[PDB]
Protein backbone atom coordinates (compact mmCIF):
# COMPACT_ATOMS: atom_id res chain seq x y z
CA UNK A 1 0.00 0.00 0.00
CA UNK A 2 1.05 3.94 0.76
CA UNK A 3 1.76 4.71 -2.32
CA UNK A 4 -1.60 6.13 -2.79
CA UNK A 5 -2.04 9.70 -0.50
CA UNK A 6 -1.46 12.03 -3.55
CA UNK A 7 -3.96 10.59 -5.60
CA UNK A 8 -5.98 10.13 -2.33
CA UNK A 9 -6.16 14.11 -2.23
CA UNK A 10 -7.53 14.03 -6.02
CA UNK A 11 -9.94 11.36 -5.62
CA UNK A 12 -11.82 12.05 -1.97
CA UNK A 13 -12.85 15.92 -3.13
CA UNK A 14 -14.11 13.91 -6.13
CA UNK A 15 -16.15 12.06 -4.85
CA UNK A 16 -17.30 14.38 -2.54
CA UNK A 17 -18.14 16.58 -4.99
CA UNK A 18 -20.30 14.09 -7.03
CA UNK A 19 -21.99 12.72 -3.71
CA UNK A 20 -22.68 16.61 -2.83
CA UNK A 21 -24.38 16.80 -6.46
CA UNK A 22 -26.00 14.01 -6.37
CA UNK A 23 -27.50 14.29 -2.88
CA UNK A 24 -28.39 18.37 -4.30
CA UNK A 25 -30.32 17.25 -7.19
CA UNK A 26 -32.16 14.33 -5.51
CA UNK A 27 -33.28 16.77 -2.62
CA UNK A 28 -33.63 19.90 -5.24
CA UNK A 29 -35.60 18.20 -7.87
CA UNK A 30 -38.42 17.13 -6.07
CA UNK A 31 -38.40 20.17 -3.62
CA UNK A 32 -39.24 22.05 -6.39
CA UNK A 33 -41.77 19.85 -7.70
CA UNK A 34 -43.62 19.28 -4.32
CA UNK A 35 -43.67 23.34 -4.23
CA UNK A 36 -45.31 23.38 -7.33
CA UNK A 37 -48.06 20.49 -6.65
CA UNK A 38 -48.70 22.33 -2.87
CA UNK A 39 -49.19 25.58 -4.83
CA UNK A 40 -51.23 23.87 -7.40
CA UNK A 41 -53.22 21.77 -4.76
CA UNK A 42 -54.23 25.32 -2.73
CA UNK A 43 -55.19 26.83 -6.55
CA UNK A 44 -57.76 23.99 -6.95
CA UNK A 45 -58.80 24.24 -2.94
CA UNK A 46 -60.08 28.02 -3.45
CA UNK A 47 -61.35 27.03 -6.89
CA UNK A 48 -63.42 24.63 -5.08
CA UNK A 49 -64.38 26.78 -2.45
CA UNK A 50 -65.29 29.50 -5.45
CA UNK A 51 -67.51 27.01 -6.77
CA UNK A 52 -69.13 26.20 -3.67
CA UNK A 53 -69.63 29.76 -2.43
CA UNK A 54 -71.16 30.61 -6.38
CA UNK A 55 -73.77 27.32 -5.62
CA UNK A 56 -74.47 28.49 -1.89
CA UNK A 57 -75.08 31.45 -2.96
CA UNK A 58 -77.40 30.40 -5.97
CA UNK A 59 -79.45 28.26 -3.81
CA UNK A 60 -79.83 31.56 -1.47
CA UNK A 61 -80.71 33.85 -3.77
CA UNK A 62 -83.57 31.42 -5.52
CA UNK A 63 -84.35 30.42 -2.02
CA UNK A 64 -85.10 34.79 -1.26
CA UNK A 65 -86.55 35.37 -4.30
CA UNK A 66 -89.07 32.47 -3.97
CA UNK A 67 -89.91 33.20 0.17
CA UNK A 68 -89.93 37.12 -0.89
CA UNK A 69 -86.89 38.07 2.05
CA UNK A 70 -85.32 40.89 -0.08
CA UNK A 71 -82.42 40.72 1.41
CA UNK A 72 -79.56 38.27 -0.20
CA UNK A 73 -76.68 38.56 2.74
CA UNK A 74 -73.56 40.36 1.06
CA UNK A 75 -71.34 38.53 2.27
CA UNK A 76 -71.66 35.89 0.08
CA UNK A 77 -70.00 37.73 -2.51
CA UNK A 78 -67.28 38.61 -0.35
CA UNK A 79 -66.12 34.98 0.33
CA UNK A 80 -65.59 34.60 -3.27
CA UNK A 81 -61.54 36.08 -3.04
CA UNK A 82 -61.67 37.46 -6.25
CA UNK A 83 -58.08 37.24 -5.85
CA UNK A 84 -56.66 36.56 -8.99
CA UNK A 85 -54.09 33.42 -8.73
CA UNK A 86 -50.97 35.67 -8.95
CA UNK A 87 -50.33 34.49 -12.04
CA UNK A 88 -46.49 33.72 -11.16
CA UNK A 89 -45.69 36.17 -14.92
CA UNK A 90 -44.65 33.64 -17.14
CA UNK A 91 -40.55 33.91 -16.42
CA UNK A 92 -39.57 36.30 -20.01
CA UNK A 93 -38.21 33.36 -22.45
CA UNK A 94 -34.94 33.74 -22.09
CA UNK A 95 -34.81 34.37 -25.97
CA UNK A 96 -31.06 32.36 -26.32
CA UNK B 1 -21.35 7.75 5.85
CA UNK B 2 -22.17 11.59 6.78
CA UNK B 3 -23.54 12.33 3.08
CA UNK B 4 -25.60 9.38 3.01
CA UNK B 5 -27.48 9.85 6.27
CA UNK B 6 -27.93 13.60 5.23
CA UNK B 7 -29.43 12.01 2.40
CA UNK B 8 -31.96 10.22 3.74
CA UNK B 9 -32.78 12.05 6.74
CA UNK B 10 -33.81 14.50 4.14
CA UNK B 11 -34.70 12.77 1.28
CA UNK B 12 -36.92 10.53 3.69
CA UNK B 13 -39.19 13.21 5.09
CA UNK B 14 -39.56 15.12 1.71
CA UNK B 15 -41.00 11.77 0.17
CA UNK B 16 -43.78 11.93 3.19
CA UNK B 17 -44.37 15.23 2.72
CA UNK B 18 -45.11 15.44 -0.97
CA UNK B 19 -47.40 11.81 0.10
CA UNK B 20 -49.48 14.23 3.29
CA UNK B 21 -49.69 16.83 0.72
CA UNK B 22 -51.38 15.04 -2.09
CA UNK B 23 -53.33 13.08 0.29
CA UNK B 24 -54.64 16.01 2.34
CA UNK B 25 -55.80 17.84 -0.57
CA UNK B 26 -57.34 14.87 -2.46
CA UNK B 27 -59.35 14.65 0.70
CA UNK B 28 -60.34 18.34 0.82
CA UNK B 29 -61.20 18.31 -2.43
CA UNK B 30 -63.48 15.41 -1.96
CA UNK B 31 -65.35 17.22 1.21
CA UNK B 32 -66.09 20.25 -0.68
CA UNK B 33 -66.81 18.56 -4.08
CA UNK B 34 -69.56 16.34 -1.59
CA UNK B 35 -70.94 19.56 -0.14
CA UNK B 36 -71.08 21.03 -3.88
CA UNK B 37 -73.13 18.19 -4.87
CA UNK B 38 -75.40 18.46 -1.78
CA UNK B 39 -76.29 22.19 -1.96
CA UNK B 40 -76.84 21.45 -5.52
CA UNK B 41 -79.41 18.81 -4.98
CA UNK B 42 -80.81 20.97 -2.65
CA UNK B 43 -81.13 23.90 -5.01
CA UNK B 44 -82.95 20.98 -7.37
CA UNK B 45 -85.20 20.20 -4.68
CA UNK B 46 -86.31 23.78 -3.95
CA UNK B 47 -87.28 24.58 -7.53
CA UNK B 48 -88.86 21.53 -8.15
CA UNK B 49 -91.10 22.01 -5.25
CA UNK B 50 -91.74 26.08 -5.35
CA UNK C 1 -18.32 26.20 -2.36
CA UNK C 2 -20.10 23.05 -2.79
CA UNK C 3 -21.54 22.54 0.41
CA UNK C 4 -22.59 26.10 0.35
CA UNK C 5 -24.47 26.50 -2.86
CA UNK C 6 -26.26 22.70 -2.20
CA UNK C 7 -27.35 24.80 1.24
CA UNK C 8 -28.74 27.76 -0.24
CA UNK C 9 -30.42 25.69 -3.26
CA UNK C 10 -32.32 23.50 -0.80
CA UNK C 11 -32.80 26.16 2.16
CA UNK C 12 -33.92 29.10 -0.09
CA UNK C 13 -37.17 26.91 -1.81
CA UNK C 14 -37.96 25.08 1.38
CA UNK C 15 -38.32 28.46 2.98
CA UNK C 16 -40.13 29.35 -0.18
CA UNK C 17 -42.50 26.24 0.03
CA UNK C 18 -43.01 27.15 4.36
CA UNK C 19 -43.97 30.75 3.13
CA UNK C 20 -46.38 29.42 0.43
CA UNK C 21 -48.27 26.71 2.44
CA UNK C 22 -49.19 29.06 5.45
CA UNK C 23 -50.25 31.21 2.97
CA UNK C 24 -52.49 28.97 1.21
CA UNK C 25 -53.99 27.75 3.82
CA UNK C 26 -54.93 31.35 5.66
CA UNK C 27 -56.64 32.29 2.40
CA UNK C 28 -58.78 29.08 2.24
CA UNK C 29 -59.66 29.62 5.62
CA UNK C 30 -60.60 33.04 5.63
CA UNK C 31 -62.82 31.49 2.47
CA UNK C 32 -64.13 28.99 4.13
CA UNK C 33 -65.14 31.06 7.19
CA UNK C 34 -66.31 33.86 5.27
CA UNK C 35 -69.04 31.05 3.30
CA UNK C 36 -69.74 29.93 6.92
CA UNK C 37 -70.53 33.25 8.62
CA UNK C 38 -72.88 34.22 5.28
CA UNK C 39 -74.35 30.41 5.37
CA UNK C 40 -75.24 31.21 9.08
CA UNK C 41 -76.57 34.94 8.26
CA UNK C 42 -79.13 33.35 5.45
CA UNK C 43 -79.83 30.81 8.21
CA UNK C 44 -80.25 33.53 10.30
CA UNK C 45 -82.68 35.43 7.90
CA UNK C 46 -84.50 32.80 7.28
CA UNK C 47 -85.73 32.00 10.48
CA UNK C 48 -86.39 35.61 11.69
CA UNK C 49 -88.60 35.81 8.28
CA UNK C 50 -90.52 32.74 8.43
CA UNK D 1 5.56 27.57 4.70
CA UNK D 2 6.38 23.95 6.39
CA UNK D 3 4.40 20.22 7.07
CA UNK D 4 0.98 22.12 7.04
CA UNK D 5 -0.71 19.11 4.48
CA UNK D 6 -0.37 16.82 7.29
CA UNK D 7 -2.92 18.55 9.39
CA UNK D 8 -4.63 18.92 5.83
CA UNK D 9 -5.70 15.64 5.66
CA UNK D 10 -7.66 15.76 9.69
CA UNK D 11 -8.67 20.02 9.24
CA UNK D 12 -10.18 19.32 5.82
CA UNK D 13 -12.69 16.08 6.41
CA UNK D 14 -13.64 18.21 10.22
CA UNK D 15 -15.01 21.31 8.92
CA UNK D 16 -17.26 19.01 5.96
CA UNK D 17 -18.15 17.18 8.51
CA UNK D 18 -19.35 20.33 10.59
CA UNK D 19 -20.49 21.79 7.57
CA UNK D 20 -22.51 18.60 6.12
CA UNK D 21 -23.80 18.40 9.97
CA UNK D 22 -25.12 21.78 10.13
CA UNK D 23 -26.40 21.46 6.70
CA UNK D 24 -28.14 19.07 7.86
CA UNK D 25 -29.86 20.04 10.67
CA UNK D 26 -30.79 23.63 9.04
CA UNK D 27 -32.29 21.83 6.24
CA UNK D 28 -33.83 18.78 8.61
CA UNK D 29 -34.95 21.13 11.49
CA UNK D 30 -37.13 22.84 8.98
CA UNK D 31 -38.43 19.82 7.10
CA UNK D 32 -39.91 18.05 10.16
CA UNK D 33 -41.82 21.47 10.98
CA UNK D 34 -43.20 22.39 7.21
CA UNK D 35 -44.67 18.65 7.91
CA UNK D 36 -46.15 19.44 10.82
CA UNK D 37 -47.52 22.66 9.81
CA UNK D 38 -48.70 21.22 5.98
CA UNK D 39 -50.60 18.48 8.47
CA UNK D 40 -52.52 21.16 10.98
CA UNK D 41 -53.39 22.98 7.84
CA UNK D 42 -55.15 20.50 6.47
CA UNK D 43 -56.33 19.16 9.27
CA UNK D 44 -58.18 22.58 10.11
CA UNK D 45 -58.91 22.75 6.49
CA UNK D 46 -60.88 19.61 7.16
CA UNK D 47 -62.32 20.86 10.38
CA UNK D 48 -63.73 24.17 8.71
Amino acid sequence: WADYVLPLIVTVPIVVIILSVTLGLTIGIPMHRNKKALQAGFDLSNKKVDVLTKAVGSVFKEIINRTGISNAPKKLKQATPTKPTPKTPPKPPVKQ
Amino acid sequence: FILLVLGLGIGIPMYRVRKLQDASFVNVFKKVDTLTTAVGSVYKKIITQT
